[PDB]
């Protein structure tokens, strides 16, 4: 089931013998032990799934012309109300922090109490109403798509952060500088990304 | 002469020749090139 | 500049220290005659002193409020502000020499221990062998990583312990 | 084994075996262990092959410069001539140089570790051409002229390559004490040999004897 | 024969000994039921100046 | 009032017995060694703690140990 090799000709790693998304990657032998791998495989899918939603968010704000992902929480210091598609949601800052904690604590706690190692990664029933998981072939194939797309969101959400710190420009504007003048507008010409430029 | 060369191969005699080399080298490198501190 | 230090060229105390150290010799030079050897000795010391001060200024050194040159150690600030020759570069000039002494002594120890009576070879050295190794050590970093990557550098639990 | 760098009585220990450009020149005995001798051999090639293609830009062009056909600059100041140009490509060149070489060189680094190790579906469809006959001498890169049985035209590759490695060391040293280009240094040794040398004018030795 | 061969090198395993995890020549072995029969000789001296000591069968093992 | 204990590694050299000035140590037959001898420490009341006995034992580690302890007139070597 090996999707490929990150380094063709590299030595096979037996700890990743048959899993979804195997590329024989691990060079630091993290995951040598069998029990820790089940935890990492759980952490990867959840660090994935949170990134994919958060990534489409930052694009959704800028694509639809609403504003920046960075300036979204700035209403608190100014005092104005937040908005969602300019609807003027009324809740206050202390109300968000209270509902978020109690809601997610109920959710995360129920997840940890599963004690079914396969369903801790890939639940069923209510979390998939339409029933794509019934077909084992497409299920096995769609798992590679969940993981390949997810690793793009994670590495790239980091890019939204790193791009912002060196240059305060937003996402789509920072891209336009590459397309307008690629060789001049790069991370090397930031003056902060590389010491000594 | 075989025993004389062997005496010259003892520890202190060889150390004397080493000391004259390292010391004379450093001194003459300070006789010429006086007062180095920064290396160009 | 950096760390609130002035260059030695622009400093006043640096030139004050030069005018002082020359005044001592000029007073000492008045006693003797022009063409005598004590006169030639002091004039040379005067020539060296004038050369010491201008060369340290030319080298972009940094002098403090006391007027004496200061050295900088971080390679980042050294390379950024052009002060690398002070500390950063001599660090590699030493380690090349120090490892030379280790790679040489380590080889003489190993090779004499492969023969009979190695104790005599320490007090009565094999000078032909010692000179051979001493002129073969110009490339000791190559041999070290060769010996590390191979695994014949370190011993493996064949050493004495105490408990 | 080809002739000896000393004609007389300098017995080598491990170079009697077959290898290219073997003249028995290893005083420091850095090629004792065969595994790293295999590594230094490839280093002599990448330095040899790279140095030669570099020396032409200094040599083939400066000959045309001294004759007067072209007005190109000298290698000691060609770098400061590019970036002040209006249509220029400011220093994203150091990093792109590393991002591009990092892709190729690690493909060469993993070949010496696992020879002929390029998987079937790793590259798009050219996985077969990338396999090499030997380390340092691949197949599909040269289009003609590698089907002879007496393959040691390689000796030309080394004797020409070792020579160029001396050139750039001489270009860099000549261009640090003479202050002029390499060819300008040649026209002087021909016009006044005894006066323009490394001893008297080129300050490589402290010679101050005015009497 | 009860023990190691004459002239054979062996490695020591007494934790108390100056020669622990070190190698020495077997000088002799006694086959009369003695507790510490194996006589061993080392080149390096101990702190006192003695270069021999009688070791046991279990306390010695093959070289390296 | 010192303590003297001899261990299983004795080989019957008798060098411990010859060295002790105060006659604390004597040789007794035994079946463990080639020499068929072993030391003993019957009269430690006269021991003084010179540790000349330990100095003479040629073993890898000592077959004889003097564990110092409570003092006395005989142990302190007091003529008075
Ligand atoms: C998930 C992490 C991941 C990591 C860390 C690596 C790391 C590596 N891979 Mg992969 N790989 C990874 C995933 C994967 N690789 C491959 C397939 C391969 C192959 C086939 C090869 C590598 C190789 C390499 C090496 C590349 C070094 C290099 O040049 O980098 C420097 C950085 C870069 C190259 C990125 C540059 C950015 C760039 C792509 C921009 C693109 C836009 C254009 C430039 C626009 C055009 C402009 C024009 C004008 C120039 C390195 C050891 C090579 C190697 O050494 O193999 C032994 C190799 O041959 N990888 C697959 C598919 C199965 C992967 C799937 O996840
Ligand atoms: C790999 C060997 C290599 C060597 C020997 C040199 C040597 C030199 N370069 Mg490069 N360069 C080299 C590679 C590279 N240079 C540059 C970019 C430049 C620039 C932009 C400049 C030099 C300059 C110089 C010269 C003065 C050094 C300096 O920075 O002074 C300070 C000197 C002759 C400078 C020059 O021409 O000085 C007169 C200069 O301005 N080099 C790039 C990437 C673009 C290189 C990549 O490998
Ligand atoms: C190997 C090729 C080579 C060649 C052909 C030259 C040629 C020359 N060098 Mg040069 N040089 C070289 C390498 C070379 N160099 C290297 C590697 C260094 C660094 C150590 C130098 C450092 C240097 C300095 C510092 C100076 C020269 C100068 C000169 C010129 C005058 C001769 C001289 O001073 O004696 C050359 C002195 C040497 C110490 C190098 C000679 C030793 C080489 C390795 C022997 C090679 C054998 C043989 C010549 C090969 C034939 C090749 C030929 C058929 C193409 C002359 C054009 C002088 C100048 O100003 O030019 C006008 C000068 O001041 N060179
Ligand atoms: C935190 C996120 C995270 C986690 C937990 C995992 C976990 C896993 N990945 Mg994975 N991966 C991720 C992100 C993550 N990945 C991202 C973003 C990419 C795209 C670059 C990949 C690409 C990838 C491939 C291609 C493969 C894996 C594989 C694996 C599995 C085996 C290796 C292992 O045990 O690593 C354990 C790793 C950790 C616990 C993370 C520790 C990180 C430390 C603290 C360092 C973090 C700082 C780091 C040095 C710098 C990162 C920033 C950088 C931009 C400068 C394991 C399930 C292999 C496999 O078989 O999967 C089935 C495999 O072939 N991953
Ligand atoms: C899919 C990942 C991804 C993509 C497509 C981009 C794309 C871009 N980044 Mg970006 N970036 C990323 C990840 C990514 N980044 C990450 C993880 C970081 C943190 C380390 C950054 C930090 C960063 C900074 C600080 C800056 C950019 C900038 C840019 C833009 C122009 C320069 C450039 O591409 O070089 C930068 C990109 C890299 C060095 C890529 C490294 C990671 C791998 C190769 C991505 C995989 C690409 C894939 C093969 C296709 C361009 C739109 C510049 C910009 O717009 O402002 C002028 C800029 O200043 N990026
Ligand atoms: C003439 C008087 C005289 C003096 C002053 C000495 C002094 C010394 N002898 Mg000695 N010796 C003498 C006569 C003398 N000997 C005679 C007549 C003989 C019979 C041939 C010997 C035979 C002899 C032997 C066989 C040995 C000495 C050693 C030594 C040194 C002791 C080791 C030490 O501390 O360094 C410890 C050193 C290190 C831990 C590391 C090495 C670094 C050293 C110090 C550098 C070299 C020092 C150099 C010799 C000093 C110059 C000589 C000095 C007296 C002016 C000491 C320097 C021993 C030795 O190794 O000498 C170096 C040694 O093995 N001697
Ligand atoms: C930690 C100890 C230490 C260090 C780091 C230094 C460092 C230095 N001392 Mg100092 N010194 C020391 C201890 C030390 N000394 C002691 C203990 C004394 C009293 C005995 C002296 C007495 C002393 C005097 C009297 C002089 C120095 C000088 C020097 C400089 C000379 C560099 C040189 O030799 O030319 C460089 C030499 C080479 C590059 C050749 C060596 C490399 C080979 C060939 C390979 C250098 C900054 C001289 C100086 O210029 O002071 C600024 C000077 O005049 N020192
Ligand atoms: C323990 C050793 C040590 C220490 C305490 C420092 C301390 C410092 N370095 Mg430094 N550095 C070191 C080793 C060290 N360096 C080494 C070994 C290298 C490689 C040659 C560098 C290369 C380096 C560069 C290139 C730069 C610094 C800079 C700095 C300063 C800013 C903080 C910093 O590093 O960024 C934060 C680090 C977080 C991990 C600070 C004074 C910067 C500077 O110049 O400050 C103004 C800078 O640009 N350093
Ligand atoms: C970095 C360049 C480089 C490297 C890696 C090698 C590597 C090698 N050469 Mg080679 N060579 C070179 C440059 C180089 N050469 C140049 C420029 C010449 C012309 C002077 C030669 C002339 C030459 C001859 C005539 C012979 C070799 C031989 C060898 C092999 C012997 C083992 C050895 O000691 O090499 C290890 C090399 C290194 C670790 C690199 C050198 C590192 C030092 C510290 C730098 C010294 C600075 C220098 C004096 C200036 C090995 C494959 C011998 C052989 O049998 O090969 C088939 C042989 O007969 N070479
Ligand atoms: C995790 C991550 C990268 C992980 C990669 C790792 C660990 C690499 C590991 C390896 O290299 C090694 C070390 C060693 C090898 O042996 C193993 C591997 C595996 C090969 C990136 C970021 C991944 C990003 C994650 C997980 C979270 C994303 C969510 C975001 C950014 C949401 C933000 C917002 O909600 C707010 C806050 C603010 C609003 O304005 C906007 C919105 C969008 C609403
Ligand atoms: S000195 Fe030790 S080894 Fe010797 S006879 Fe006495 S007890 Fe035994």
């Amino acid at each position: 089931q090996r999707a490929g090799n990150f380094a063709p000709g590299s030595e096979p790693k037996e700890y990743l013998n048959d899993l979804p998304g195997n590329f024989n990657f691990d060079p630091l032998e993290l995951g040598k032990e069998k029990g820790t791998l089940q935890r990492y495989r759980e952490a990867e899918l959840i660090h994935c799934r949170w990134a994919m939603l958060g990534a489409a968010g930052c694009l959704a704000v800028e694509v639809l012309g609403l504003g920046n992902w960075y300036d979204a929480p700035l209403w608190a210091v100014t005092g104005d109300k937040p908005t969602w598609f300019g609807i003027e949601v009324p809740f206050d800052i202390a109300t968000i922090l209270g509902v978020e904690v109690v809601a997610m604590a109920v959710a995360e706690g129920l997840r940890n109490d599963n004690q079914d190692m396969e369903k801790r990664l890939y639940p069923g029933g209510a979390f998939d109403p339409l029933g794509f998981s019934k077909d084992p072939k497409s299920f096995e194939d769609k798992k590679l798509k969940e993981l390949k797309n997810g690793r793009l969101a994670m590495v790239a959400c980091l890019g939204f952060a790193g791009q912002h710190a060196a240059t305060g420009k937003p996402i789509l504007a920072a891209l336009g500088d590459h397309l307008s003048s690629p060789f001049f507008n790069n991370f090397a010409t930031n003056g902060v990304s590389v010491p000594g430029v | 002469m075989k025993d004389f060369t062997t005496y010259l191969s003892t520890a202190p005699v060889v150390g004397l020749g080493w000391a004259i080399f390292t010391s004379g080298l450093l001194i003459e490198i300070n006789r010429f090139f006086p007062d180095p501190l920064v290396f160009s | 500049d950096i760390a609130g230090l002035t260059p030695c060229s622009e400093s006043k105390a640096y030139n004050k220290l030069e005018r002082k150290e020359l005044k001592v010799l000029d007073k000492r030079l008045k006693q003797y005659e022009p063409g005598s050897a004590p006169y030639l000795a002091l004039q040379a010391t005067k020539e060296r002193t004038e050369n010491r001060f201008k060369t340290y200024a030319k080298q972009g050194l940094l002098c403090g409020n006391d007027g004496l040159p200061h050295l900088i150690s971080d390679p980042g600030l050294a390379l950024r502000f052009n002060h690398a020759g002070e500390v950063f570069i001599p660090t590699f000039g030493f380690l090349y020499v120090a490892g030379y002494i280790g790679h040489v002594g380590r080889q003489y120890i190993i090779l004499s221990k492969e023969d009979a009576k190695p104790t005599d070879k320490e007090i009565i050295l094999d000078v032909p062998l010692a000179l051979k190794l001493a002129f073969q050590g110009w490339a000791w970093p190559l041999a070290s990583i060769q010996e590390l990557r191979n695994g014949s550098l370190l011993e493996k639990d064949e050493n004495i312990t105490v408990s | 084994d080809r002739p000896l760098w000393y004609p007389g009585a300098t017995p080598p220990a491990h170079l009697d075996g077959s290898m290219l450009g073997d003249y028995g020149f290893d005083p420091l005995r850095l090629g004792t262990n065969p595994d790293r001798m295999k590594w230094f051999r490839e280093a002599e090639l990448t330095n040899g092959r790279w140095a030669m293609a570099a020396v032409v830009g200094i040599l083939f062009t400066d000959v045309f410069t001294s004759i007067g056909l072209v007005g190109l600059p000298k290698w000691w100041e060609a770098g400061a001539q590019t970036y002040p140009i209006d249509n220029q490509t400011l220093r994203t060149l150091a990093i792109i140089e590393f991002l591009l070489f990092g892709w190729v060189e690690t493909k060469r680094l993993y070949d010496l570790r696992n020879p002929g190790s390029q998987g079937d579906g790793s590259f798009l469809g050219i996985t077969d051409g990338l396999k090499g006959t030997e380390n340092g001498y691949p197949g599909g890169i040269f289009d003609p002229l590698g089907y002879s049985k007496t393959s040691p035209e390689k000796l030309d590759e080394l004797q020409n390559g070792r020579l160029a490695m001396l050139a750039f060391l001489g270009f860099a040293s000549t261009a640090a004490v003479n202050g002029q280009g390499p060819i300008e240094s040649l026209q002087t040794h021909l016009a006044d040999p005894f006066h323009v040398t490394f001893a008297t004018n080129g300050v490589s030795i402290p010679h101050f004897t005015e009497f | 024969e009860i023990g190691p061969k004459r002239g054979s090198l062996v490695k020591v395993l007494r934790p108390e000994s100056y020669w622990y995890n070190q190698v020495g020549k077997v000088v002799s072995v006694d086959q009369s039921g003695i507790r510490y029969p194996v006589v061993v000789r080392f080149e390096n001296q101990n702190y006192a100046g003695v270069s021999t000591n009688n070791y046991a069968l279990d306390e010695i093992e093959e070289v390296k | 009032a010192h303590v003297v204990k001899i261990y299983d590694t004795c080989i019957g050299c008798t060098q411990c017995v010859r060295a002790c000035p105060l006659d604390v140590l004597e040789m007794v037959p035994w079946d463990g060694c080639k020499a068929a001898q072993m030391a003993s420490s019957p009269r430690t009341e006269d021991c003084v703690g010179c540790k000349r006995c330990e100095t003479a034992c040629p073993t890898d580690f000592l077959s004889v140990r003097v564990y110092l302890g409570n003092e006395s007139t005989r142990s302190l070597g007091l003529a008075y």
